[PDB]
RNA sequence: GGUUGCGGCCAUAUCUACCAGAAAGCACCGUUUCCCGUCCGAUCAACUGUAGUUAAGCUGGUAAGAGCCUGACCGAGUAGUGUAGUGGGUGACCAUACGCGAAACUCAGGUGCUGCAAUCU
RNA sequence: GAGAACAGAAAUCUCCAGUAGAACAAAAGGGUAAAAGCCCCCUUGAUUUUGAUUUUCAGUGUGAAUACAAACCAUGAAAGU
């Protein structure tokens, strides 16, 4: 490496009048839903952050006493700290703290001595990182994520936790929303799904089929739009994501117009991820359906949801109950009959 | 008194050029060169519409800049200045444009092949067995080192050197004439 | 450089129309700088403007020998020697009849303006460096007596000074640790800040006997200050800076410039502010309460420096968030948060205007924002280290800077 | 090595591919190259999005994200590619440190050259180029 | 030979040209007080101003091609040639060039009545601030030759195309008005060139800021007559128009972000019909 | 009306030999303590105005002085020059018109005006 | 032109005369005059990034050149260059 003046030569030196217009600017950064970045110019952020706030984090206590003179044998500290200025207010934040006590305590299968039931393997998927893996992957080779989601219970479906790490370590990807089944949910339950998730998402509507379909030419012209915005880009890849057994592989036959990729209803049908190409200028791409796992997960939900096989369940009959809470008793009724 | 003016046809204004024109009808009696009050009634009309012209001009956005001392071309923080729009008013162009390009006949190749440009980074390149870098161009350059050898183990080589160096500039001289007689 | 992105052609189109017609004492800023004035080798730590006039200057830094200034030539006058030890602090006696700072040795040194020669021999008794220096505001004094020097250390001992004798007339130690500050209230009760995360008011009418102990902050207090503090460190000296033509009129003005801003509500409560290491403020009214009026906090970091504005409407703090934060100076609410500086924040001199605010970091670079319009002003560039100290002048003509690069620097209209 | 042979197919006899063994600075708009296409391979893993750059003066260390790889000596076809390997200078976020350039003009990048090998351990420590 | 090369330099089509430079040729029939009327005018062209001593007997209008010469020896694009005749008194043959070549040309005699500006209030005008313009009369934006004079003079007096300037600055204001209103086929009014210096004071009733404007004449005054014109080949014209030229669904967002935009449009829910599953129909019942 | 600083026009302003400059303001001048640079305190830099001079620079006046410049309906709307008609002729070219339109030459005049601040018997 | 030990018509030195047939890469050719010529002092620059073209295929918020424009540079007291 030669010397030279570069390399303690200046490089990114910015006026402050710059950082002040930025400042001003920062509050005039709202987006529409259809607008969509394709470049987030290189900008000091560091100087631009810190809003104004009034919270004043904890002071750092260790440097008065960190820990011999708080306890121990020196125990220097010979008095409570505060000096609670009367005994009647001991006495009422005592009284305080017991009725919070006996509240916490009001909230709430030991005493016989038995423990649960190990819990089923099959619920545990989509876990064991291979799932998981492959959605980095095609998140990371697809231009524009799009994020399906079942039209009878769009907010269970979504994928939370996964949509912040795309929107805080790739910021450019646009994680359009679709909405897929609408066939098998009443149109104005569909039309209200849209309109509630159109303020974050397009929210596009679909009905995948090789048959006659809606909405195949709403989203091809989507694509084609978001092609057109990526010119220098030479192409432009998709990735299907979602729960699974979402319709991401039957979407894609759609959009081929051909039985591409394999489509079962059993949720596990789309072992691995596979290209497809249309029109020459983007690639479809698709990955095993992916389950954020929470504490929440309420497992007889996460078997309504069809994530689960029901082959698997050792107790089939236990989860009946709970279809009744969400199908009308006149269909149960009409159907069967 | 009043700074307020107005015309039925209202003024046409170019606050790029510092122009306005006033498309309303002169008044042929006030304008003949045999009146003495000529000169007034001009002065008066020049008068409203530069009046009109600072009522424009005052309402442009002014920059602002923090920088005081130091500055290279900034304007001083106690100084305004009007943010005045590109003129409307389009004019005849000076010469014409720098359109004559040509490829010289290298471009096409390197269009043709994988060849690449030059990574432009700096003259300067470590020379070999020594402790010190030799600039190979802008400065004493090691290919001239050869001439100032003690030595070339083999008519003088150096001078077919220097014979050589003259012939490679003298060929490029020539495919510059030649892509000069395109 | 990063330029701002060019306005779009939709933009310059809605420009090329007609728009936005519509038919329907003060203290010039700051805004340039001045040539260096070249001094003792070493960093300066402090600096203060004459009372009287913005002509002098002194400050201190880490050589021995401290150096008054002629700012009007920017040349050396009559150079302080005494010390064998840092200046670690430097402050004028509000009638300006003589000079005061404290070393990091324990000698405190008094010099006469006039030519610079010590007023006689060192001060001493303390057990530490000197932390701050406080005069006793003219207007309580006496006419034809010299006003008291307060003194404080790092041991937390703080002893009132008779100038004329050169004695200690009295002394207390109540605080545990180091006195980060101490200053001479109007109304007669001594305040101080500590390391011990307490603040005691003290009555030397009593012999200098206590009467109250705050006990709110959460770790040690810095930097206490009073709404009073201006009138009482420019000593009844008026921005025209006439000399009164006798003590007693000194007095007189010095009453008259107190009763001015004590009773801006109606009534004689001089406010109270001490900055903590806790990210937290507390306004202090001590004649009325024990308790803070309000606890001001939003501050990232810890306060570096508070200053009452002259006439007492507004609170501002230094902080190492490297945001300033103006406050009311009536309640300590929150106003506007400062920005701009890249680096901690040290310490701020409110304008004898009141309309503005110079402030230093840090950073090389040290600022002015002009607080009517909640926003910077002018930066002032120049300096080639950071700009330790910074204060203005009580006619606001002029103002001056130290810092590590030993080069004190003047700024002026 | 720094090119690993990765193999594919059925049959692993041309195998077509080429991998990076070493740390990358990738970019923010990385937007991987579709596989068929892929010859080139920098996993996630060994990329970075953060420098711990040092400064000599006064003696601190802050880590700071990277900004972009300027001179990698050694074919600077490995800066193309975001190579470091110990001495590879790379432009910095510098604004944390708190410099500014004279003119009231606050600095906000540096170059600095990174020193610690990637390859042996996870951090990428470098010295500020003052 | 670096300093051949910076004469090179402003002798080129710069994407951005430099303000043009002007050149008053002094003709051997010039009047005393033709050379005076001339310095005036070339007194608000400094500092882009030339003078040749030696005398001329140029006629641009029998023979381009010595201005054309001059025009590239000089590297001064605009020419204004000094003539007088029995016939053509106190002519002044105002001259433009594209290219050096010749663009346009237009005679402009100075009436009697001119006035040096000696002969008015001593009031200050600093040197090399850009004039205001105030143009009137409806013609002068109709008129072909009224419009060729307008074009000229803001070429030749607006001076560089700042895109900021100071208040400060605006010390004078040029005006110019045609001697009133004349019917189609009538002959051209003469122009009435005019100059005046600004002044201001307080308003009180006209807003808190506006001043009220006053206007001191200052001169040169003059009353051109228009004589023989000339004007550019079409082609000339499109060739010297042409912007230097040095995006659909995308726009540069504030912070400089380069959002796009979808577009999605209207999309009727109803063409989708709801698969007909065997518990929807009204077919089956029990009880 | 004289003069100093900044200037605009850029010989009506420059060159040659003499004469005058009352009062006021440069300048010549005397010196090398200090800042400063040359081989040389000659120029440059600095010192106060002290010993003086209007001897020079400089402002004016003179000269059948040399150049230069101004306007005249002075050459002159002349010379030169494109235009039409077979008007003459084998033709070149010649008279007839309105256009663009000179100069040498002749007559008379002059050898600097002018803005800002200041000062002067 | 007047001159200067050796020294003359050609050495180097001095005074009065110069619109510069000085050396300004220069070619028609206008022109440089307290310089664009001679002498003396200090110095990098093939620095960084923003866009529009250039081909590329780990085509990439530029990975690299071309042109645009902002910082940075050297100098001077500065204008400015
Ligand atoms: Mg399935």
């Amino acid at each position: 490496v030669q010397p030279d003046r570069r390399w303690f030569g200046n490089t990114r030196v910015i006026s402050q009048d710059a950082l002040q217009h930025f400042r001003s600017a920062l509050g005039e950064t709202q987006k529409d839903t259809y607008q969509v970045l394709l470049r987030r110019n290189k900008l000091p952020m560091s100087l631009l952050e810190e809003k104004d706030a009034d919270e004043s984090p904890k002071a750092r206590i260790l440097d008065t006493e960190s820990y011999a003179d708080a306890f121990g044998p020196k125990a220097q500290r010979k008095r409570p700290r505060l000096a609670a200025s009367n005994l009647e207010d001991l006495v009422k934040a005592t009284n305080e703290d017991i009725t919070k006590y006996e509240e916490k305590q009001v909230l709430d299968d030991k005493e016989n001595g038995w423990t649960s039931a190990a819990k089923e393997a099959i619920f545990s998927k989509g876990q064991s990182k291979r799932i998981w893996n492959e959605l980095y992957k095609v998140i990371d080779s697809s231009d524009v994520v799009i994020h399906v989601l079942d039209a009878r219970d769009p907010l269970g479906t979504r994928c939370k936790s996964v949509e912040e790490y795309m929107k805080k370590e790739t910021p450019h990807k646009h994680l359009i929303y679709v909405l897929n089944k609408c066939d098998l949910v009443p149109t104005w339950v569909a039309a209200a799904w849209v309109k509630h998730l159109s303020k974050e998402r397009p929210t596009l509507a679909f009905h995948a089929s090789i048959t006659n379909s809606f909405g195949k030419g709403s989203l091809i012209q989507l694509l084609r739009q978001f092609s057109q915005l990526h010119t220098d880009r030479k192409q432009i890849s998709v990735g299907f994501i979602g729960y699974p057994n979402t319709g991401k592989s039957s979407i894609i036959n759609t959009l081929r117009k051909k039985k591409v990729c394999q489509v079962a209803p059993i949720p596990g049908e789309t072992k691995v991820w596979q290209y497809i190409t249309l029109m020459k200028r983007i690639f479809l791409i698709d990955c095993p359906g992916i389950v954020p796992p929470s504490s929440k997960d309420s497992e007889e939900d996460i078997l309504f949801r069809g994530v689960v096989r029901v082959e698997h369940v050792t107790h089939p009959e236990q989860y009946i109950p709970g279809v009744l809470k969400r199908c009308q008793v006149k269909h149960l009724e009409r159907t069967y009959e | 008194l009043p700074v307020t003016v107005e015309k039925p046809i209202p003024v046409v204004y170019d606050l790029g050029n510092l122009a306005a024109f006033d498309s309303n009808v002169l008044d042929k009696n006030d304008l003949d060169s045999s009146n003495a009050r000529r000169e007034e009634k001009i002065k008066s009309l020049t008068r409203d519409n530069v009046q009109l012209l600072i009522n424009q001009l005052l309402s442009l956005p002014m920059k602002t800049t923090t920088e005081s001392v130091g500055g290279t071309g900034g304007q001083s923080s106690v100084m305004t200045l009007l943010q005045l729009p590109d003129p409307t008013t389009d004019l005849p162009r000076e010469k014409p444009l720098p359109k004559a390009k040509a490829m010289t006949k290298w471009e096409k190749f390197a269009a043709k092949k994988g060849i690449k440009p030059k990574e432009r980074a700096g003259k300067m390149i470590y020379d070999e067995a020594s402790g010190e870098w030799v600039p190979k161009w802008g400065y004493k350059g090691a290919n001239k080192k050869l001439d100032d050898q003690w030595l070339v183990e083999v008519i003088d080589p150096r001078t077919l050197n220097r014979a050589e160096r003259k012939r490679l500039v003298k060929k490029n001289e020539k495919q510059q004439r030649r892509n000069m007689k395109n | 450089s990063t330029l701002i992105p060019p306005p779009s052609k939709k933009q310059k189109k809605e420009a090329q129309l007609p728009r936005e017609v519509a038919i329907i004492f003060k203290v010039k800023p700051v805004t340039r700088s001045s040539s260096a004035i070249a001094g003792h080798g070493s960093t300066i730590l402090c600096s203060a403007f004459a009372p009287h006039t913005s002509s002098r200057m002194v400050t201190g830094a880490g050589d021995n020998t401290a150096r008054i200034w002629d700012c009007d030539t920017q040349t050396p006058m009559h150079t302080l020697k005494g010390h064998y030890n840092w200046v670690l602090c430097v402050s004028w006696s509000p009638d300006g009849e003589v000079i005061a700072t404290g070393s990091m040795d324990n000698t405190i040194r008094l010099w006469d303006p006039k030519s610079g020669q010590c007023l006689g021999d060192a001060l001493r008794g303390h057990s530490k460096w000197i932390t701050s220096l406080s005069w006793e505001p003219i207007h309580l004094v006496k006419p034809g007596s010299k006003p008291r020097l307060a003194s404080s250390s790092k041991d937390g001992t703080i002893k009132i000074w008779d100038t004329v004798s050169r004695v200690c007339q009295y002394t207390m130690s109540g605080h545990t640790n180091s006195v980060s500050c101490v200053k001479w209230g109007g109304q007669g009760l001594l305040y101080s800040g500590s390391h011990d995360r307490t603040v005691r008011v003290w009555d030397i009418n009593s012999q200098g006997r206590c009467i109250n102990i705050l006990k709110s902050h959460a770790h040690w207090v810095n930097h206490l200050s009073l709404s009073t503090d201006y009138a009482l460190r420019i000593g009844a000296f008026d921005h025209t800076g006439k000399k009164p033509s006798t003590p007693e009129e000194a007095q007189k003005k010095a009453l008259e410039n107190y009763e001015k801003i004590c009773k801006k509500n109606g009534n004689s409560e001089e406010m109270m502010v001490t900055a903590s290491d806790d990210y937290t403020m507390f306004l202090w009214n001590p004649l009325k309460s024990t308790k803070p009026i309000a606890r001001m906090t939003g501050h990232q970091k810890l306060v570096n420096h508070v200053a009452f504005s002259p006439d007492g409407r507004y609170i501002v703090s230094a902080s190492f968030d490297n945001s300033i934060k103006l406050w009311d100076g009536r309640d300590g609410k929150f106003i506007s948060t400062f920005r701009g500086h890249v680096a901690s924040v040290y310490q701020v001199a409110w304008s004898s205007d009141c309309r503005l605010l110079v402030s230093c970091s840090k950073d090389t670079t040290l600022k002015v924002w002009d607080v009517r319009t909640r926003k910077l002003s002018v930066d002032l560039p120049g300096h080639k280290d950071e700009v330790y100290t910074v204060d203005w002048s009580v006619d606001g003509k002029r103002v001056c800077s130290g810092g590590k690069d030993k080069m004190v620097r003047l700024w002026t209209h | 090595e720094m090119f690993k042979v990765i193999k594919t197919g059925k049959s692993r006899s041309k195998s077509w591919k080429r991998m990076i063994t070493k740390h990358t600075f990738v970019g923010e708009g990385f937007t991987r190259r579709p596989v068929k296409m892929e010859r080139i391979i920098r996993p996630s893993a060994l990329r970075q999005k953060k420098a711990n750059v040092t400064h000599p003066e006064l003696g601190v260390t802050v880590f700071l994200p990277i900004l972009a790889v300027k001179k990698n000596p050694q074919s600077p076809m490995y800066t193309q590619l975001g190579v470091l390997t110990k001495g590879t200078i790379i432009e910095v976020n510098v604004s944390e440190l708190g410099m500014v350039t004279a003119g009231g003009k606050v600095v906000w990048g540096k170059y600095a050259q990174v020193t610690n090998e990637p390859d042996r351990d996870g951090c990428v420590n470098a010295v500020l180029l003052v | 030979n670096a300093r051949a090369k910076r004469a090179l330099v402003k002798r080129e089509a710069k994407l951005v040209e430099n303000v043009k430079q002007a050149l008053f040729i002094p003709g051997q029939s010039c009047n005393k007080n033709l050379h005076d009327i001339m310095v005036d005018l070339s007194a608000l062209k400094k500092p882009d101003m030339k003078r040749f001593n030696r005398k001329n007997d140029i006629h641009p209008f029998e023979d381009m091609s010595p201005l054309e010469f001059f025009s590239e020896k000089n590297d001064c694009s605009l020419m204004v040639l000094m003539t007088s005749s029995k016939k053509r008194k106190n002519n002044m043959t105002f001259i433009r060039t594209f290219g050096y070549k010749i663009y346009d040309m237009i005679e402009l005699m100075v009436a009697d009545n001119f006035k040096l500006l000696s002969d008015f209030k001593k009031l200050t005008f600093t040197v090399g601030l850009k004039p205001m313009f105030t143009f009137q009369g409806a013609a002068f934006d109709t008129h072909p030759v009224y419009k060729q004079i307008k074009s000229l003079f803001l070429d030749f007096f607006r001076g560089e195309s700042t895109d900021l300037q100071d208040v400060a600055g605006l010390q004078h204001v040029i005006s110019m008005t045609i001697q009133g209103d004349f019917q189609d086929g009538e002959p051209l009014p003469n122009v009435l060139f005019r100059v005046y210096k600004l002044k201001s004071y307080k308003s009180d009733q006209g807003g808190k800021r506006l001043p009220r404007i006053e206007l001191v004449e200052i001169g040169p005054r003059l009353d051109f007559k228009i004589g023989r014109i000339h004007t550019p080949s079409p082609d000339m014209v499109t060739e010297a128009h042409k912007k230097p030229k040095q995006k659909k669904n995308v726009e540069l967002d504030i912070m400089g972000d380069k959002l796009g935009r979808i577009h999605m449009g209207k999309q009727d829910l109803g063409k989708l019909q709801t698969r007909k599953m065997k518990g929807l129909k009204s077919k089956f019942d029990q009880g």
